[PDB]
């Protein structure tokens, strides 16, 4: 009994919204702005004249790179990269709803082509923000469920 | 010699200079 | 500003050692810590200076360790002029006026065996190299430009030559309203220089103009992206490489090459009632055609390109290798599918993802130094699959499998299950595997030759932490390698926390090194105690996560 998605990924009360962050020119804000641009969502400037418009406040970014496996000599084999993103949605009559997004990535270390490997790591960083932005989109309408149950 | 910039594939060097 | 509580530990490398902190406030936003480290086997005092600052350029930490003399480094290195040891560390991060970004990540050691001998605070014994990065960038909403310097120092004594970017300039410009098309351009100017003087140097200039047309509906989306790659190499110091290899690098290389990519994402829903009412299952297909023409990169040295690991979201990339030296040809389609299960409150509980790449032609780049166990070139060669299940609010499991047909084996796999009541009560089991075929493929030849690398990875790890009576915290961790039937890591920690003081006792047995004479691994032990003062703030934690980071294989939370 499958059927096409007749609804929208972003809820209809969040079709126009305000993107707020402590670093608007960062890669996270660019990824979130791109991911709201692909869903047809109109974004307003910060401190606009339009009231009862819901808002996205992006919090802080935790990026960790740690050792996940070692070889028989104890040198690293796997690098686990961790991204933790916090955000709050302000529905300006109702409530502040906090959401988070945590991204797991994984790559081998090779010292002998290590600069190559670090450019690899930069590319992984360029992916993870985008994936983190998608998870924020995937936590939009549960708040809409929380907009009904309250 | 025999340089490509568009979608044509490069070919092997022992028949072309 | 004054003396802290001095604290001691006993390791097999340094025997009995102790720290005597002294803390100093220079001005508020600037503090420092000067610590004598008396070590008994090395028979001297390492001076450890930490200096933390917060300014308009951002927040930074500087570290300077100096050991003036060493008996042990005089023993196994008698021919050197001095046995001094030193560490310099600098970590700076900041954004000034929302447009200026400054990042410094600097780590320089005296000798490549430093972190196997001393404490692991800003480096690790697991680390195979030390990083020295500076980066200054200007970023506004449609334009960023970052200059950077990346130098590395390699610890392994097989080949200490490593390339460095001195400097590297990255320019990105974006414009998303040119008709229905979105345009962007990326430029890069990078100078590659190596530590050895007989190795060839280069200057790369790269331009990448890109247009794409996205279309979307309520149920699907399609994205067509056309891209150019223009690359100029100027290569010098070419005599020593051309004096001993059959292929020849050229001093001036031009490489202009297209890229065509079509992506399509498809969404179906279903109300699933046989599990619970109100639950929603979404089935998401995704397809991708990618065409990259073949250009011959045998006349280009591999400076900054490494082979990328291909997970499920890594299946859908337009690059086979990272960097810009090696760009493989592509005539491929990537097909993946993701099933998601949402609860009645539209919260995602389950997802599973499985996909594959079909290659119509061989992904070739001009040279093929990676070995394979068979000659499979076209067809369904790379398969990937991820899963995440949130069983309850306390349980969770993750899994990932990556298979390559050219390896004739599963390439990599990982799994984890975690029970977590709160910050203090947790059990985690995890498993990691990498096949030795993939070690033979993606890592160089002495890794497949030497016995400490050639067996691959198969480890089982168990982490646990439990409080007693809201004042005692007991932390354990055990990581075991099943290929050699030998352990990699052990960690224990008991912490008593009071209203104004806290005592923590930590134990760790770790893999640290390898004995090249007798051909077996080297383990070291560490038992120690820490006393810290509470009551000055609202820190009434039991210190569980600070004990969980204390080993060479850290805890990370997987819900
Ligand atoms: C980021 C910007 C990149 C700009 C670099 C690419 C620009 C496009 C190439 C046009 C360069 C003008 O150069 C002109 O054309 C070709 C193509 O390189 C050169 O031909 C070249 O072919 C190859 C390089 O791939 C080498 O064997 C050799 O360096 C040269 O013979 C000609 O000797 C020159 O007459
Ligand atoms: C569908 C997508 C979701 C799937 C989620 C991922 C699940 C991963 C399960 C965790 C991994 C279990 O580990 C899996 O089994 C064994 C080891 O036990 C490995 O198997 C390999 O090694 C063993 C012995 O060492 C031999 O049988 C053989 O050489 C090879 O098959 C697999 O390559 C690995 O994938
Ligand atoms: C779910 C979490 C579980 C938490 C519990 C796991 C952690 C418990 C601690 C495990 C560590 C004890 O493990 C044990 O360590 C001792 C330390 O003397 C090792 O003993 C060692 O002694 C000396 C080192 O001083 C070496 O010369 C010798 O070769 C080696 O055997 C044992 O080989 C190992 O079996
Ligand atoms: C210059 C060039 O592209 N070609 C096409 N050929 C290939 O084999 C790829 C035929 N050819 C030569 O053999 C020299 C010329």
């Amino acid at each position: 009994g499958w059927h096409l998605r007749d609804t929208t990924q972003v809820p209809s009360t969040m079709k126009v919204m305000i993107l707020d962050s402590g670093d608007p020119n960062g890669p996270l804000s660019r990824a979130v702005r791109n991911q709201l641009r692909l869903n047809g969502v109109e974004l307003l400037d910060k401190e606009t004249t339009r009231k009862d418009v819901p808002s996205l406040r992006l919090g802080k970014v935790s990026i960790a790179k740690d050792t996940a496996s070692v070889f028989r000599n104890g040198q690293t084999a796997e690098y686990q990269m961790i991204m933790t993103v916090n955000a709050t949605v302000l529905i300006p009559g109702r409530d502040i709803y906090p959401i988070s997004a945590k991204v797991f990535r994984s790559f081998f270390d090779n010292p002998q082509m290590a600069l190559a490997k670090d450019n690899e790591q930069d590319m992984i960083v360029k992916e993870m923000y985008d994936r983190a932005a998608e998870q924020l989109i995937r936590k939009l309408p549960s708040i809409r469920a929380a907009d009904i149950r309250s | 010699a025999c340089w490509h910039w568009w979608l044509e594939e490069d070919c092997d060097k022992k028949e072309c200079a | 500003s004054g003396f802290l509580i001095p604290n001691a530990k006993y390791t097999t490398t340094n025997y009995f050692e102790f720290y005597l902190p002294y803390y100093w406030n220079i001005a508020p936003n600037m503090d420092a810590t000067i610590t004598p480290h008396y070590m008994h086997r090395r028979g001297n005092i390492m001076w450890e200076n930490e200096f933390r600052y917060l300014s308009q350029a951002g927040a930074g930490l500087m570290e300077l360790d100096y050991l003036p003399s060493d008996k042990v480094y005089e023993d196994e290195h008698p021919n050197d002029d001095s046995s001094r040891r030193w560490l310099f560390y600098w970590n700076h991060s900041g954004v000034m006026d929302q447009v200026w970004r400054f990042n410094v990540d600097y780590t320089k050691v005296s000798d490549p065996s430093y972190f196997n001998d001393f404490d692991n605070k800003y480096g690790s014994s697991t680390d195979g190299y030390a990083t020295q990065k500076f980066s200054v960038g200007y970023a506004v909403q449609n334009f960023n430009a970052t200059v950077s310097t990346k130098q590395f120092q390699v610890f392994s004594e097989q080949n200490t030559s490593s390339y460095s970017a001195e400097p590297q300039l990255d320019v990105n410009y974006y414009q998303n309203d040119v008709g229905p098309f979105d345009t962007r351009i990326y430029g890069q100017a990078v100078h590659f220089v190596n530590t050895r003087d007989d190795m060839p140097e280069a200057t790369r200039v790269h331009l990448e103009p890109t247009i794409n047309l996205p279309l979307s509906n309520n149920w699907g989306s399609i994205n067509t992206e056309a891209k150019f790659l223009a690359t100029h190499y100027q290569q010098t110091n070419l005599d020593w490489y051309n004096s001993r290899n059959t292929t020849k690098l050229d001093e001036s290389v031009n490489r202009v090459m297209p890229q065509f990519k079509v992506d399509g994402k498809m969404v179906f829903e279903r109300d699933m009632e046989m599990l619970a009412p109100g639950y929603t299952q979404t089935l998401e297909p995704r397809a991708q055609y990618l065409y990259v023409p073949y250009r011959d990169q045998s006349d280009i040295y591999n400076y900054d390109s490494s082979l990328l690991q291909s997970d499920y979201s890594g299946l859908f990339r337009d690059r086979t290798y990272g960097g810009l030296d090696r760009i493989a040809s592509a005539n491929q389609v990537t097909t993946g599918v993701t099933s998601r299960i949402y609860d009645d409150a539209a919260v995602e509980r389950f997802n599973i993802s499985v996909g594959q790449i079909y290659y119509f032609t061989e992904s070739r780049t001009g040279d093929d130094n990676i070995t394979w166990e068979n000659d499979d070139k076209t067809g369904s060669l790379v398969w990937a699959g991820d899963t995440y299940w949130r069983i309850s609010e306390r349980w969770g499991l993750r899994g990932g499998i990556q298979y390559d047909t050219r390896l004739d084996n599963v390439a990599t796999s990982n799994s984890s299950i975690e029970y977590r009541r709160d910050e203090d009560r947790l059990v985690q089991l995890n498993y990691h595997y990498a096949s030795p075929e993939y070690i033979q493929a993606t890592l160089p030849k002495y890794y497949s030759t030497a016995e400490q690398y050639k067996n691959g990875i198969s480890q089982v790890g168990a982490v646990a932490s439990r409080p007693i009576a809201d004042r005692w915290s007991i932390v354990g961790a055990y990581y075991y390698d099943t290929n050699a039937n030998k352990q990699a890591d052990s960690m224990l920690g008991v912490q008593y926390s009071s209203c104004c003081y806290a005592i923590r006792v930590g134990y760790e047995r770790k893999l640290n090194g390898w004995d090249n004479d007798k051909q077996h691994a080297v383990y070291d032990n560490a038992i120690g105690f820490n006393i810290e003062l509470r009551g000055l703030s609202s820190n009434y934690g039991l210190g569980t996560q600070e004990m969980l980071r204390s080993n060479i294989l850290p805890y990370q939370n997987t819900l």
